[PDB]
């Protein structure tokens, strides 16, 4: 599963205990995140998900959703 | 660390003890004179005159928990003659011991002797 | 695959800026730092200049009261030599500790041999010596104490300043080896009143094969040199300046001075963490030296009832050391476990762990695990184990010794 | 305004001087055929004007600046009654004192050779 | 400046996890980790501006020591795997 | 655009094949060699007896023979005042010879003034010690005969052979410092009957800051160490062995053993060149030294009537050496050419020109051209040049000092 | 073998040449040149076989202190001009 | 190198010799005590007492021509008794001469000496 | 002039007094060079005219004419 992935690693790389990360949760409203833990949630989804994120491409991950959308595309 | 000493530390031979009280069984305890290895050795004697069981407990470096090892299994299957035949360079030979470690195999050959001492010791009348 | 390493007291790694820093003048600026005719000494005397205010700097001294040398080693045998021998005339009594390593009591005791008088103080179960023992020995004829900053073996830490107030007052040179110190806890020559420091380039993650000694200009000391010959180094150390490695000390002297305190901040949080886990799951454990005065990032405990050695060769997959006497090439056993009132049994039984700039969580946790299962799997193997089960004082036994 | 004070050379001669007040003891050893080297006369960066001064005198002198002291580091044969003759000058306290040439200098003459006056 | 702050962040990050020994490699990642967000509510440009240009050096340093320590490489750690 | 480099006497650059050999154990082989309890201390001490059986390769030794140092300035003190300490209590008396290096000569100074008989032996007009001068100078108290392969000055080579017999048939160790040596012309420990030699790292094309010293097992020689400590290098210079130091000498002496002979065929060459090329366009230049016993490495021209440190101004574009007073920090006349019969005015003129592994015909001529412009528009500057021009006789002049 | 050892010849001259520093560039160049001419006769297999490997070495070393040497290079000589 | 030396050195000024037989110029030609630096400037010195031409020729090192050079730039101009009052201080401040090369501002005064006292004999009856 | 550079680098090259270079003259038979010589030349070729030959094209190169075609013809 693909989305299962891509909210484990949010999980891990937040701390968000496994149950906040929904399909519509931000990562700097909803969730405790800056843009330096955004950065690095991004760089931490490119390990996962072999691929290299464009720097427009990562401006638009900001939700779980977008990551998944991204993640699922590609 | 040879390869030899390795395989006695790392698989020690007859690991445990014996019931001191039983007749039929000798305890040595030694200690080295210039370091703190110390050396508990048993051995169970039958009505033969043969050694059917041995156990040792070492506190010491690995060279001497290796001597130890190598000395309960040598000295199981002999008797007591034989096993007074056991020397130290017997010892140290086979696990290849550098001059600094000699004093393993000299405390090991110091515990051999002191249960079989203990062993007729104890066949006293 | 390869084992951790947790033997920093030993010797550290090279920090990558320090290696960044170097490489320069092992590729293009290779000429000779005394040439004082052409472009390649000049440039390499001003890189020596450079690395000789960074380690003043790091200190807080004046970079003209900086001399380099091959190491620690050397810098201890010049204080020492040095000193004793140039006020020969006057002044024929030295003081220091027990518990000082090596090249520090090997120089004594040359000295010794070569018709001078020397004292070796006792140390306190903490390992910190008595101020009022230290003033009670300073003699009239006394010409040099040296007292080392952070111990070695067992980290304790002296009272420094105090013991160079106490000097400053008795008119006596006050001499530190602050080879484990340098780097990892502040120094200030002056606040302490320091008359001479030795410094080790490979223990605050710099080069091999370089060192400095800190001499002080106001009021003059003097030393006589030990090395003849062309009269580098204001005539105290002949020889060719080795400009990489000096280069790479200045460099790691003004890292450490950056990171100082975010390393040693992360350093006492591990230590705590390795010393509570350790303490947690294993019964009678013992650390060598006091908490209060002690360096976090080396740890000495001791494990009773387990040979060191055994447990080393156990822990085969992590880089430690012991001061039993089975690790020694001459079955030495640890002064300065005997010094501070260690056992025997307990000396045999002692670990040393060393935590530094790059030792990770990751590490200390494996090291913890590993050492537990092997501490428990030696006790079930020990006999002095088996007879403390079975009330058996190990002080009473009549040990039957050849 | 006389100032006597004697120089020991490296034979162990004692050489007499009647010297003058304001005189400087590397040109006035100099004068009097004393064999100090003097090499740099008086710049202070060569340090073989390096003598040794009499305990009874060496504390009336003037003492050192740090850079006469840095100069008697690359001295050899240095002592604590050490000072470099050509940053000395004569007044009516020293009186008697005597200046003793040491046996090498900073410059290798081991062949023997004496450079000619300054 | 945010932006190219988080470039720069961005850029040491990637280059430091390309370290081949675990020592440097985990000690450059927490080390920048660690000193990006102490250096979070700086106020003055001077300092924002120095800061930036010591990265910029460092991040220097970090290209070619990795590149030299992927010349030299050696086995990994018993931890790694 | 930086200098032609032509002062390989003074130091060398390092050779990429020695760097490459030294950086793994700057990367990520960083234990310390004498930890004896776990893998990164063996293979460091494994590194570090690879390193020892390749110098001892190098000069015909068993590997048992060599003792790593800091540098020849210290294998040297070693030598002298180790074995004249040693043997103080019957020996008294040393020789060595007036054109050795600084670190030797301040040595036996040192020992003169502990009480030591020191004789230093003249040499011939060629820079050759006389053999029956030497046979005649042995007393029946002599300890040590100290004689150089090859000056680092002139170049020219000493019969150490010869000098080792005469040594072995009177019974008085012998050493030699090899630093300008090793690697460059033959040596064989045993064929020329040598007791002690010293050892360069950074002379033939290795680190800075290391060396070793040949100390011979049979028939024993022993030395006093000079650095006390924990008893390192069997006792004889304590303290850590810097293991990337000494891999990079043992790299740059197999490298010297494989390239030997090709590199002095290529140098012979070169300095042929050199010299002839010099010699046929300007007059009254004189080479320092006999070309009979010479290295041709190491060319000491004189350039009569024009002051050498101004020739050395006038090629800003190489990097060359003097023995001018005025070159010197503490204005010291040249006591090698001194010794040679050289007249002042002459040694006052004279350059060092280094031609080694690295060096190019381009270089040669580059550096031919440019002196040849600069010597004749500094003898038109020259008031001597002038009065020569004249007629009037230098020795004859009346100057006026003062 | 002459192929290979043509082949191995042409990369050790061509990366010998990108030598940043002019001592090492014209040493390797020449040092090449000279040792395989040197070596333009030899029969044995055995011998060709060992030198080949050698080479190989020695190539490996010559890539390596390049790439070093262009991390960090400098100026270059007066005579380069 | 200092700068103003190197210029001095690398540009001369008055770089040559003047007839000595003539009534109107002065040589002096003195050494250096402990290096083989050798001065010799030449002065010319018209009807009014004023010093007209200078020039100098030096074997010495780069600091000594310096000394030299200049020495001859500031005599031009000047007369006798202004020429008398140039020191070797002055030398050494505009040259920023260190320590081990005040020798070539001494020997450069010396030499200033010299010339004029040649010159004034000369014109004794 | 194309062909007279050629001719200038395969005389410097080889030695040959700059007027034994000739239309038809080989590297091996008519000039004095051996495959190393071949070697150096061709590198020297691509040296002074900026290309890069590969190794069917170098092979190909045994004669003047071979060098100077080719480089016209690239
Ligand atoms: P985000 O919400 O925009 O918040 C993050 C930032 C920093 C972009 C934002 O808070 C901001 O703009 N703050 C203003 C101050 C600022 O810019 N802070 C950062 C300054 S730059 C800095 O801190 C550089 C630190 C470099 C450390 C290098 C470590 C190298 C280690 C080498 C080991 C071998
Ligand atoms: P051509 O007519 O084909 O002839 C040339 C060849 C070599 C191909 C031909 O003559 C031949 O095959 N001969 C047989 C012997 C042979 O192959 N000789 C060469 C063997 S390989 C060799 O000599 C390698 C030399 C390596 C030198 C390394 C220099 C390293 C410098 C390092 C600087 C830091
Ligand atoms: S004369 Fe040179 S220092 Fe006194
Ligand atoms: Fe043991
Ligand atoms: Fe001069």
């Amino acid at each position: 599963t693909i989305e299962e992935r891509v909210k484990k690693i949010i999980g891990e790389q937040l701390g968000v205990k496994q149950e906040e990360v929904t399909n519509n949760a931000s990562f700097v409203e909803d969730l405790g995140a800056d843009s330096l833990d955004t950065v690095e949630l991004v760089m931490a989804l490119e390990e996962e998900f072999d691929t290299e994120i464009p720097d427009e491409e990562a401006e638009k991950i900001t939700t779980v959703q977008a990551a998944i959308d991204y993640i699922n595309g590609h | 660390y040879h390869k030899k000493v390795v395989d006695h530390y790392e698989n020690p031979r007859n690991v445990g003890s014996l019931d001191k009280t039983s007749k039929n069984v000798g305890t040595g305890l030694v200690g080295a004179p210039a370091c703190g290895d110390v050396m508990k050795l048993q051995i169970q004697v039958d009505e033969k005159g043969k050694i059917v069981d041995a156990r040792f407990k070492t506190f010491g470096c690995g060279s001497a928990i290796a001597s130890s090892s190598l000395a309960t299994e040598w000295v199981k299957g002999k008797t007591v003659e034989e096993a007074l035949t056991i020397k130290n360079t017997d010892i140290a030979k086979e696990l290849c011991l550098p001059p600094v470690k000699l004093h393993c195999s000299m405390l090991a050959e110091d515990a051999i002797k002191a249960a079989l001492a203990d062993y007729k010791l104890k066949q006293e009348p | 695959l390869r084992p951790l390493y947790m033997d920093v007291q030993a010797t550290t790694p090279l920090d990558p800026r320090v290696l960044d820093a170097m490489l320069p003048y092992l590729i293009n600026y290779y000429g000779n730092p005394h040439s004082r005719t052409h472009a390649y000494g000049w440039e390499s005397e001003a890189a020596m200049e450079r690395a000789r205010q960074q380690v003043a700097s790091l200190i807080g001294a004046d970079p003209r009261e900086i001399i380099f040398t091959s190491g620690a080693t050397e810098s201890n045998n010049i204080a020492i030599k040095g000193v004793a021998r140039f006020y020969r005339s006057r002044k024929k009594h030295l003081i220091t500790t027990q518990t000082e390593h090596k090249c520090v009591l090997d120089s004594c005791r040359s000295l010794e041999a070569e018709g001078f008088q020397v004292t070796y103080l006792p140390v306190q179960k903490s390992g910190i010596i008595d101020l009022k023992e230290l003033e009670a020995a300073i003699q009239p004829d006394t010409s040099l104490v040296s007292v080392m900053t952070v111990n070695n073996e067992i980290g304790v830490k002296q009272p420094i300043a105090e013991i160079g107030r106490i000097c400053s007052s008795r008119k006596v040179y006050f001499h530190t080896d602050a080879a484990q110190a340098v780097g990892k806890i502040p120094l200030d020559v002056n606040d302490m009143k320091i008359d001479l420091m030795s410094i080790s380039g490979h223990k605050i993650y710099g080069p091999k094969g370089v060192g400095a000694i800190y001499i002080r200009r106001r009021p003059r000391v003097r030393v006589e040199a030990l090395q003849s010959g062309g009269g580098q180094e204001r005539g105290m150390r002949s020889g060719t300046v080795p400009t990489p490695l000096v280069v790479g000390l200045g460099a790691a002297c003004e890292v450490a001075q950056q990171e100082m305190e975010y390393d040693h901040k992360r350093i006492s949080k591990l230590s705590e963490r390795l010393i509570q886990n350790i303490m947690k799951s294993l019964p009678d454990v013992v650390m060598n030296g006091d908490p209060k005065h002690h360096y976090p990032g080396c740890i000495n405990l001791s494990f009773a009832y387990v040979e060191g050695e055994s447990l080393l060769m156990a822990l085969k997959d992590v880089a430690l050391s012991s001061g039993s006497a089975c690790t020694s090439a001459s079955l030495e056993p640890s002064y300065v476990l005997r010094a501070i009132g260690t056992d025997e049994d307990l000396a045999h039984s002692s670990i040393r762990f060393g935590i530094g700039r790059f030792t990770t969580e990751e590490e200390v946790d494996y090291t913890v695990e590993k050492c537990i299962q092997h501490v428990k799997r030696l006790r079930e193997m020990s006999p002095l184990w088996e007879m403390v089960q079975d009330g058996i004082d190990l002080k009473s036994i009549k040990w039957t010794q050849h | 305004d006389v100032v006597n004070v004697v120089f020991v050379d490296r034979s162990g001669q004692r050489i007499p001087v009647s010297g003058r007040v304001g005189d400087n003891v590397l040109h006035l050893a100099q004068r009097h055929g004393v064999d100090l080297e003097g090499a740099c006369e008086a710049s202070l960066a060569c340090s073989t004007c390096h003598v040794y001064v009499s305990e009874d005198h060496l504390d009336l002198l003037p003492p050192p600046e740090e850079r006469e002291d840095d100069m008697l580091d690359m001295a050899p044969l240095l002592q604590e009654n050490s000072r470099l003759g050509c940053q000395i000058v004569l007044t009516p306290e020293l009186e008697g004192a005597e200046f003793t040439l040491p046996k090498i200098t900073r410059n290798f003459y081991v062949d023997g050779h004496v450079p000619k006056p300054h | 400046s945010r932006a190219q702050v988080l470039a720069l962040y961005r850029a040491m990050l990637r280059e430091s996890k390309r370290f081949s020994a675990y020592n440097y490699r985990t000690y450059a990642v927490r080390r920048i980790r660690d000193a990006f967000r102490e250096n979070k509510n700086v106020k003055d440009p001077v300092e924002i501006q120095t800061l930036v240009n010591k990265a910029k050096r460092d991040l220097g340093v970090i290209r070619r020591q990795v590149h030299i320590g992927q010349l030299y490489s050696t086995d990994k750690l018993i931890i790694e795997n």
